[PDB]
């Protein structure tokens, strides 16, 4: 048959806090959504972008369901533009979304005589999310001026809270669970091309005067434009120009959708590094390319304007991290990096360092320790194959 | 670029009332009062988001917090004033919850009165002579923003001795480290909006008395094993003489 | 998922040599050794990443990691064995560089002898009498694992007296907070492996002497002051005599 495991999402037993919001993958399946629209009692079943009575005869690229529980009053903040503790501190979806937002009340599954306080949400933070961000984070949260040093107290304080779900509960104070699907529509119009069907930004991010350090790497969007690729190769003396998903000839031919250009600064040696399925200082912990990547990556030695004299350590890499980095993740945290089982409080020592490090470029340096700007193109493959339909199709 | 605008301050007789009004361009988020008395820092008034609000401690009662959200704007409604609530009064904005501080707030507004009647340089300051057990601020301001790697150390040079490391404050981060002759009684804060590294001194003994330096290492290491060494640092203030009585 | 099977080991007399063996199926980022004695908890000896090493200053110039290409399997060379390695040595693989913890380690190996001849209950542990200056360690053993959240806290119940709040220990965090009559002596502490929290005492005096009880709140506050009051929790230990002698 081939149907989708909308029984794992919507049936769990265990669902989610929202603060750490559980996704899981659909791909590669066929969904009745009219069987999901009889299988329970909904509260909440809308769609953004699409029509929900039409949702049978459609078929999508990417799908994902995430899962969680919140208040009741809090399901309106579960939609595209919204504001409140959820949706700035918690989730946020972003202002072109395109999918379905399910819910339905929760209260015989998810409550408890006593109370159950199982179920947590982020109440204080230092900015809000992006979307589809997710923070896990349980460090202390510092109100004021002075640092926390590890330890609770006045302007010091736990940022995750429980909400407390009686059986005897206003209905607006009871929990709710939540699935959130998210789609890719299907066609998609192609946004920078060649000479098939002004000109696209490439001067001011290849000829920018300041390039970024690599563990604070710069992302810049390319769209609505057209694609000079014959005139980029062969513009300045590049040491690389590998190109993978796609050849490196039909550059111009090509017509792709959703183009990013990121840009910063390595060293020689460390270039190789700069490609799917490496390993390394840089790949584990600055800059990660997916296995499935779809792009090229230019890299051009700089020894003439990066190095000077004394040396130029303004470009730093993290060295010590806690975990490897997820694809295209970007890490800008100054944390003290706790090596032992002793915490640090905010005083550097042993087992207590600080994760970055400056890259020494001196002009007598070998090539090897030479900087070397790198800007990576990422591509979005033009009608891309459907993933998940319904049975109509 | 969000934009705030003050109104409604003015003259007021004790135990009398007032209600400041600020303005915004849009997407508000976090919203909150300051005041600044003259040659005084600022001061945390109230705050609020999501429809929780925040007051300081001593004016929690006579102080109201309140926003009118189709225009936009918000409002403190100040009872039984006194004399110490003569201040120039500003409004902020920024995205983090619990924001008791300046650094929490991005925006900020031109400042209404209210009034109650009933290359790199460093410059060092804040030395001086002190009774022991007392305790001293040193300042060190720097006039640029080239380098903003690396760390602000502080060394002594005790009388008849070579320069010794004190402390260091990061100028990426928040982290902080010290010798172990100062652990406990010295800490050094920085202010990023003001460019200044600070260096608090506590529980002073004669053996403190020295001339005290700040300076930047521009490089930035991971382990602070360099920093306690003065070849690191590029550019020095000054200096300033500390002084501590027997 | 991946998989650690350990080669070498064995009795050898003191000034011997040893060599272990790391197997790794998959991939691995992160390699490291750690040593176990008969009761005692496991000790870092040495780990790699990327071709560089980190090795504890105690047994570093005896013990040397390496690794081969063609096996992709790690060594330790271990010299000048003396009675103080008797242990069993474990593998050890994660994803964090400078790990010399335990819980830097997600994957482990089974073990290899080395010998050198020359309803949520609450269990308390480790009171006693002790001199005054003296310390003292409680533990607290939790077995349910049900509730992964709120807090452990400790009390005190002193001769004639009311039940006081000590200490606590977030139990979904390392962020810790304490009473006033403690502060500077006292420290929270837990393992998430063995489920267990600790207190260390130091500096104490005949004003500690009192029975100490352990205890869970499994609501989560981001305040931390209800956690001050007896009422908010819901399990407790059975309590221990602690007793300063004057
Ligand atoms: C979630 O499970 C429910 C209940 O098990 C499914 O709802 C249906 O309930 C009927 C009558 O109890 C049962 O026959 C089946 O369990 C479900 N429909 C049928 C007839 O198979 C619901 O389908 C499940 N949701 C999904 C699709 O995961
Ligand atoms: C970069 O600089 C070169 C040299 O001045 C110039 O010819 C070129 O147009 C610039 N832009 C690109 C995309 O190479």
């Amino acid at each position: 048959t081939n149907l989708c495991p909308f029984g794992e999402v919507f049936n769990a037993t265990r669902f989610a806090s929202v603060y750490a919001w559980n996704r899981k993958r659909i791909s590669n399946c066929v969904a009745d959504y009219s069987v999901l629209y009889n299988s329970a009692s909904f509260s909440t079943f809308k769609c953004y972008g699409v029509s929900p009575t039409k949702l049978n005869d459609l078929c999508f690229t990417n799908v994902y369901a995430d899962s969680f529980v919140i208040r009741g009053d809090e399901v309106r903040q579960i939609a595209p533009g919204q504001t409140g503790k959820i949706a700035d501190y918690n989730y946020k979806l972003p202002d072109d979304f395109t999918g379905c937002v399910i819910a339905w009340n929760s209260n015989n599954l998810d409550s408890k005589v006593g109370g159950n306080y199982n179920y947590l949400y982020r109440l204080f933070r230092k900015s809000n999310l992006k979307p589809f961000e997710r923070d896990i984070s349980t460090e202390i949260y510092q109100a004021g001026s002075t640092p926390c040093n590890g330890v609770e107290g006045f302007n010091c304080y736990f940022p995750l809270q429980s909400y407390g779900f009686q059986p005897t509960n206003g209905v607006g104070y009871q929990p709710y669970r939540v699935v959130v699907l998210s789609f890719e529509l299907l066609h998609a119009p192609a946004t920078v091309c060649g000479p098939k069907k002004n000109l696209c930004p490439f001067g001011e991010v290849f000829n920018a005067t300041r390039f970024a350090s690599v563990y604070a790497w710069n992302r810049k969007r390319i769209s609505n434009c057209v694609a000079d690729y014959s005139v980029l190769y062969n513009s300045a003396s590049f040491s690389t120009f590998k190109c993978y998903g796609v050849s490196p000839t039909k550059l111009n031919d090509l017509c792709f959708t959703n183009v990013y250009a990121d840009s910063f600064v390595i060293r020689g040696d460390e270039v190789r590094q700069i490609a799917p399925g490496q390993t390394g200082k840089i790949a584990d912990y600055n800059y990660k390319l997916p296995d499935d990547f779809t792009g090229c990556v230019i890299a051009w030695n700089s020894n003439n304007l990066d190095s000077k004299v004394g040396g130029n350590y303004n470009y730093l890499y993290r060295l010590f991290r806690k975990s490897n980095l997820k694809p295209f993740e970007r890490d800008i945290s100054t944390e003290i990096y706790q090596a032992g089982s002793t915490p640090c409080n905010g005083v550097e020592g042993f087992n207590c360092y600080f994760p970055l490090q400056s890259y020494g470029f001196q002009p007598t340096n070998g090539v090897g320790y030479q900087p070397y700007r790198v800007v990576v193109l990422s591509f979005e493959l033009l009608h891309a194959p459907a993933t998940v339909c319904g049975p109509k199709k | 670029q969000v934009q705030l605008v003050e109104s409604g301050g003015g003259l007021v007789q004790a135990g009398g009332s007032l209600r400041l009004s600020c303005a915004a361009s849009g997407r508000t988020y976090t919203m909150g009062w300051f005041r600044q008395a003259p040659g005084k820092e600022r001061e945390f008034v109230a705050a609020m988001r999501w429809s929780d609000t925040d007051y300081a401690d001593s004016l929690k009662g006579r102080f109201t917090i309140s926003r009118d959200n189709a225009n936009n704007a918000m409002y403190l409604q100040m009872n039984s004033l006194g004399p110490e609530d003569t201040a120039v009064y500003y409004c902020a904005a920024g995205e983090a919850w619990l924001a008791r501080s300046t650094h929490h707030y991005d925006y900020w507004g031109q400042g209404t009165q209210v009034t109650v009647s009933s290359q790199l340089q460093l410059v060092e300051s804040g030395g001086g002579l002190v009774q022991a057990g007392g305790s001293l601020r040193l300042s060190c301001a720097a006039s640029e923003r080239t380098f903003s790697g690396g760390v602000m150390g502080w060394f002594r040079q005790r009388p008849g001795k070579e320069r010794e490391f004190v402390a260091a404050i990061r100028w990426n981060g928040a982290s902080t480290f010290y010798a172990d002759s100062v652990k406990g009684r010295f800490t050094c804060s920085r202010d990023n909006a003001k460019n200044t590294g600070y260096l608090q001194m506590n529980s002073l003994t004669p053996e403190d008395t020295a001339v005290y330096y700040c300076a930047r290492a521009v490089r930035t290491y991971a382990s602070s094993d360099y920093y306690f060494q003065e070849r690191t640092y590029d550019y020095w203030g000054q200096g300033t003489q500390v002084t501590v009585s027997s």
